[PDB]
């Protein structure tokens, strides 16, 4: 989930937008 | 740019807040 993708590994704008409503 | 960094804890929630704006977001640390 978002922690694995953006905290443990490097985030992206796609990763953030994937969690927008 | 912050979107291409490690973002953890409250910095991740704040990044979601700024990027998502009026859409809002979900934060599911699992």
């Amino acid at each position: 989930g978002i922690v694995e993708q953006c905290c443990t590994s490097i985030c992206s704008l796609y990763q953030l937008e994937n969690y927008c409503n | 740019m912050f979107v291409n960094q490690h973002l953890c804890g409250s910095q991740l929630v704040e990044a979601l807040y700024l990027v998502c704006g009026e859409r809002g977001f979900f934060y599911t640390p699992k």
